[PDB]
């Protein structure tokens, strides 16, 4: 009802923008490094298998 | 005798191949592989049981 103290729509936009920016940063790191998996947070099992293969 | 020596060397090489070739620490051709299932479907119930005889 045109409340001025809080802006829920702004909060939703902020959260979605933060998610988009995080995805952009992760994809940009993947593109620059040339390796899809760069940290355990990405994929633990894949990281272990790939390191063993290397 | 020389031909037999060469043949024995080749036999030892065959044993080495059977006991060495591995995929990330998984011996493949020494008979330990057995029959292993590989999921190739979205749900449960679809797999191709691959087997490698020693």
């Amino acid at each position: 009802t045109i409340n001025v103290n809080t802006n829920v729509s702004a909060m939703t936009a902020q959260r979605y923008l933060t998610k988009a920016t995080g995805e952009l940063n992760t994809s940009m790191e993947r593109l620059s490094s040339g390796n899809r998996i760069n940290s355990a947070k990405d994929d633990a099992a894949g990281l272990q298998i790939s390191n063993r293969l290397t | 005798q020389a031909l037999n020596e060469e043949s024995v060397a080749l036999q030892d090489e065959l044993n080495r191949i059977a006991e060495t070739t591995s995929f990330g620490g998984r011996k493949l051709l020494n008979g330990s592989f057995g029959e292993a299932s590989f999921q190739i479907g979205s749900s449960s119930g679809e797999a191709i049981i691959m087997g490698l005889t020693s």
